[PDB]
């Protein structure tokens, strides 16, 4: 039906499923990595 | 329709249930309370203030539920000791201390005519034990997991029961027989009770609805939307008109027996409500919890 | 280590009596876990605060990691790895005072610390447990740092 | 979007017959913080009204009352729901725009809130009145099913997840709805892998959704005794790859890091497992995860003062007062005076809302021997306690039997009940020798007081 186009095509989602799993913030793996990678070599 | 009366304090730890009279006994100006701080305080609701009038101790572990019996003016309490204690407020001394052992004790349940003390078994049976006498009478022989409410009808005609998993099992007290089992919910039923006619009964789960069922033909009667919390404890006016609902979100909804919507709401406690319990007349709304305070409500 | 406290604030209300100095001003954070009170001035000239934001306040007894507690002069020229390094807004100042409920018998339970950073004032107001590593005249250091989140 | 901003804020000082200009500027700012849009729609609401009489169309309302829904301003959000409905349903000639998918809109909003306003019968009410007219829509599908989810997740919640998946089988979020079915009972650990591989294609790739419930279902293998087994190991190293890919392709990804975390402490690294921690915790600690990931660590280095409240504020949410999992993880080397007493008031706070667990019935004996223990043996101590350790210890040894005699245990069979036994016996032996000790002290305290009436009595 026409119904669903009516509406899927004028609302708006700013968050889904993905959103939540980022944070709204700037958190790189620059800081992240580092420690990962000196756990292993250690080992 | 607010509160009267604000109990600060009403405890060192946190009560888990509120009983007061409903008779001309020696019962409904008497408040009796059990607390998990071991104070079984006998408030004595004189000149529309709550007066410490006994404090009962004994109990090696908090007291678990506390109600007044409804033909006299005596009282017990039990806990999870497995020793039921009879007490009496007539004289603030203990009757007797049914040691149901070895963990097997649960909510208390007066008998309407003051003869039999239901409690509830880890075994999934609710023992009959009898109040004048201690031993174990007759057990119903329906298993499952455990017992968590058993209720007496004001009139004593019926008998229901709150399993783990949603299971009402409707007894019959004048025979000692299941006659139905009520499985419209898959929460684990927290408290029940019987309307004044013995004709609707509430059942309080864990998933926040009031689904009010009938005894006489065992069917729902309508499922009412209750808190987001879980009801913890329900009871119904005595003159038949409205049911207050014990919620664990610190909300004290009166929801209507009849229309099936809240006519007013508390917010004063700080903490989840645990006992609600109304008064001869329903007018003052006796309320306890982990707040530790003892808020007397008012809906003349 | 040499970690005295750690949490996560934000600010909860910004000089509220009124700004009384122009680069100084008071926040009036509240924590997140430990559920502790602050009350701090810092330089709002050089690191500026607004309303709920967000920060790392790790007070801290030393800044070295090691915890080789160093003296109290200033020396710029050093090569050792500092805490400070991962912070924005360090201070440096003495804890002056720790009031309490006590009673006469039994213990207290909210402590108080009052640490001065040379003349800008801190209050740390939570529970007798968390205010531990805490005794009146000794140094300390602030360490805080804005959450972008 | 910052071009639009930077030319919003041009049009925002000056006032050239603004008309439409705070429009944008909201439908810019409903990602941003919600009470711009707020701000926003309350002055484009009122700018609407001196050209013309010409009401507020239902599609602003509808919008200034979403942002309400969120916020706790649910009954003003219900009263734009409301007069959005009343007056989308005035557009009778808005054949063009559609006023019935506007009704549809605001209705679903509002179904969306009943359900959130402790009202399951009309939000059940609403979303039946758009399946009603149409069934081609799947939010209201799938909103359904979770309302009857609260009851149990074996009634028409199960059957409506599945019935919204046929008939749209690439919606990623019933798909993904299909496996959060089978969690409710984790025995489909190692076969939940296909179901959740079914939209691994391509065509939906990447989906973190998904490969993060991967990593999730290979971590909860974890906890096991057959590491030596050179079978756990091989399990964290793939969850560390599934890990490492959601990575590289996210670096903001907080639940990626939620694992390394979890992995790198059952690698033994609890020192080094509140750095990854931290990065976590800062950017949200408010979820219930990290409160308790941290909280392992703390209890870890013995550091219970700042483990208990760690545990405390995860209970300060509004969905029960009294969990289990919490309490067993609140009690692990407590050996002080505010950790034993008080730890037992939390054990029978626990065991109050449900007491058929076996090892709340352990620990309460535990702690009971602990306590016993430490007034039995070295005190010499109060009159009363001696008293009130027999009392204790008699409950404890009646637990003993009780609990020999049960079947299931907790996936440990509770054989080694026997040195506990024994402790007691030796601690009956004990108490009844230092019940005199009680007495001895009986005498002392009253020579003392009667030495001491004979000096006031001089006076």
């Amino acid at each position: 039906v026409d119904v669903t186009r009516d509406i899927v095509s004028r609302e708006r989602v700013w968050r889904t499923r993905t959103t939540i799993l980022q944070s709204t913030g700037k958190n790189f793996s620059k800081n992240i990595f580092a420690i990962l990678q000196s756990v292993k070599a250690r080992e | 329709y607010g509160i009267l009366f604000k109990q600060e304090q009403a405890h060192d730890d946190a009560i888990w249930s509120v009983a007061w009279g409903t008779n001309k006994k020696e019962n409904s100006e008497t408040v009796v309370t059990g607390s998990l701080d071991d104070l079984v305080k006998v408030w004595k609701w004189r000149d529309e203030r709550l007066d410490l009038q006994w404090s009962l101790e004994g109990h090696q572990l908090g007291v678990v539920s506390v109600d007044i019996s409804h033909t006299l003016p005596i009282a017990a309490s039990s806990s999870l000791d497995a020793h039921i204690r009879l007490w009496d407020l007539e004289n603030g001394k203990q009757i007797k201390s049914i040691d149901a052992g070895p963990v097997d004790a649960w909510t208390l349940a007066f008998s309407p005519d003051s003869q039999y003390l239901a409690t509830g078994t880890h075994v999934g049976k609710v023992n009959i034990f009898g109040v004048e006498s201690g031993k174990k009478e007759y057990s119903l022989d329906t298993r499952g997991k455990f017992i968590l409410s058993i209720a007496y009808s004001p009139d004593g005609k019926y008998l229901a029961s709150g399993a783990i998993d949603g299971i009402i099992n409707i007894f019959d007290i004048a025979t000692g027989k299941l006659l139905h089992t009520l499985e419209g919910h898959a929460m684990p039923i927290r408290s029940l009770t019987f309307s004044p006619d013995s004709q609707l009964l509430v059942t309080a789960s864990d998933d926040g609805y009031i689904k009010i069922y009938d005894v006489q033909h065992a069917n729902l009667a309508g499922t009412l939307s209750g808190h987001a919390s879980w009801v913890l404890n329900v009871a119904f006016c005595p003159d038949d008109t409205h049911f207050v609902s014990s919620s664990s979100d610190k909300s004290v909804k009166v929801w209507d027996v009849g229309t099936r919507t809240c006519v007013h709401t508390f917010f004063d406690h700080q903490d989840q409500v645990w006992g609600v319990k109304y008064n001869g007349n329903g007018s003052k709304i006796v309320s306890v919890g982990d707040d530790q305070e003892i808020h007397i409500y008012d809906c003349p | 280590a040499g970690i005295l406290f750690e949490d996560i604030f934000d600010v909860k209300d910004i000089d509220p009596e009124g700004k009384k100095f122009d680069r100084v001003s008071r926040l009036h954070c509240e924590s997140e876990s430990f559920k502790m009170d602050l009350i701090l001035d810092v330089n709002i000239q050089i690191y500026p605060v607004d309303l709920g934001d967000k920060f790392r306040l790790v007070i801290a007894s030393t800044l070295y990691e090691d915890g080789t507690l160093d003296d109290g002069e200033y020396n710029p020229t050093d090569d050792r790895p500092s805490r400070a390094d991962q912070f924005e807004y360090v201070m440096y100042g003495k804890v002056y005072r720790i009031e309490g409920d006590e009673t006469s018998t039994e213990a207290a339970t909210r402590l108080s610390a009052y640490v001065s950073y040379g003349g800008l004032l801190m209050r740390l107001q939570g529970d007798a447990n968390n205010l531990h590593g805490f005794e009146v005249d000794s140094r300390v250091y602030l360490l805080m740092k804005k959450l972008a989140f | 979007r910052d071009i639009a901003k930077g030319h919003l804020k041009k049009v925002t000082e000056q006032y050239p017959d603004d008309v439409e200009a705070w429009i944008e500027l909201a439908q810019i700012l409903e990602q941003t913080d919600i009470q711009g849009a707020l701000s926003a729609y309350g002055t484009a609401t009122r700018i609407l009204q001196e050209k013309v009489q010409a009401d507020v169309p239902p599609e602003i309302l509808n919008n200034v009352g979403a942002l309400h829904f969120r916020l706790g301003n649910l009954g003003e959000a219900k009263k734009y729901f409301l007069a959005s409905l009343d007056r989308a349903k005035a557009e009778a000639e808005h054949d063009e725009h559609y006023y019935n998918a506007i009704s549809v809109t605001t209705s679903y909003n509002l179904a969306r809130l009943y359900e959130a306003m402790c009202e399951f019968h009309e939000a059940e009410k609403l979303y039946k009145n758009i399946l009603r007219e149409h069934p081609n829509y799947v939010d209201c599908y799938l909103r359904l099913g979770a309302m009857a989810r609260d009851k149990g997740n074996f009634y028409e919640a199960s059957d409506w997840f599945k019935e919204a998946l046929q008939i749209n089988q690439d919606h990623p979020d019933a798909w993904s709805l299909i496996g959060n079915l089978h969690l409710a009972k984790q025995e489909w650990g190692p076969g939940q892998k296909k179901f959740e591989r079914i939209l691994k294609q391509p065509s939906t790739q990447s989906d973190t959704y998904s490969m993060l419930a991967l990593g999730n279902v290979w971590l909860q293998t974890l906890h096991q005794p057959t590491r030596d087994r050179e079978k756990e190991k091989r399990h964290q190293d793939r969850a560390l790859a599934i890990y490492k890919q959601v990575l590289r392709n996210d670096a903001k990804n907080l639940y990626a890091a939620n694992g390394i975390g979890a992995v790198l402490a059952h690698k033994g690294y609890f020192r080094e497992a509140r750095d990854v921690f931290a990065q976590v915790r800062e950017a949200t600690a408010d979820i219930s995860d990290v409160w308790l990931n941290l909280a392992h660590i703390y209890v870890e280095q013995k550091q219970y003062i700042s483990a208990v409240q760690m545990y405390e504020n995860c209970l300060r949410k509004f969905y029960k007062h009294q969990n289990t999992e919490v309490v067993l993880y609140l009690a692990r080397a407590l050996f002080k005076c505010g950790k034993l007493q008080e730890c037992k008031q939390t054990l029978l706070k626990a065991r109050h809302v449900a007491p058929s667990d076996t090892v709340l019935m352990f620990n309460v004996a535990l702690v009971l021997q602990r306590l016993a223990t430490s007034v039995l043996k070295d005190e010499k101590s109060n009159l009363k306690e001696v008293l009130n350790a027999v009392k204790e210890l008699e409950l404890a040894h009646r637990y003993f039997s009780y609990l020999s005699k049960v079947g299931d245990k907790m996936r440990f069979d509770l054989a080694l009940a026997a040195t506990e036994a024994r402790q007691c016996s030796d601690l009956l032996s004990q108490a009844q020798y230092h019940v005199a000790r009680a007495r001895k002290q009986d005498e002392e305290e009253r020579e003392l007081r009667a030495k001491q009436e004979q000096e006031k009595e001089l006076l």
